[PDB]
């Protein structure tokens, strides 16, 4: 701008980031526990031995 | 909020009575056998010694 002249932005932007498309994520061991959360296995085992 | 060391903590509340109880009954029967011992331990009897042994027996095995 000190040496030549500019004109308003005819187009705004600014810096951002670039990822990998999150894919089907190759299965697990142990996915079979995903439906339950882990303290509710956790209070499940200990459910089991209390009663 | 609802947790695991919540639930934890419940079922210990729930199993320490057992423990409170096992005490009470520990000192219960030892209570009894202050009462067989401090009173006076004379056999004279066969059947009165059997049976004072017997208890002793029961209540240890216990």
């Amino acid at each position: 701008e000190e040496v030549i002249d500019f004109s308003k932005p005819f187009m705004s932007l600014g810096i951002s980031i670039m990822i990998k498309k999150p894919q089907k994520s190759k299965p697990g061991v142990f996915s079979f526990l995903d439906p339950l959360a882990y303290e509710i296995w956790m209070c499940i085992v200990f459910a089991y031995i209390g009663v | 909020a609802f947790t695991f060391a919540a639930f934890c903590y419940m079922l210990t509340l729930v199993l320490c009575a057992s423990l409170i109880f096992f005490v009470i009954w520990h000192i219960i029967a030892f209570d009894e056998l202050r009462t067989d011992f401090k009173n006076p331990i004379d056999q004279g009897n066969p059947a009165r010694a059997r049976e004072r042994l017997k208890n002793i027996e029961r209540i240890c095995c216990l």
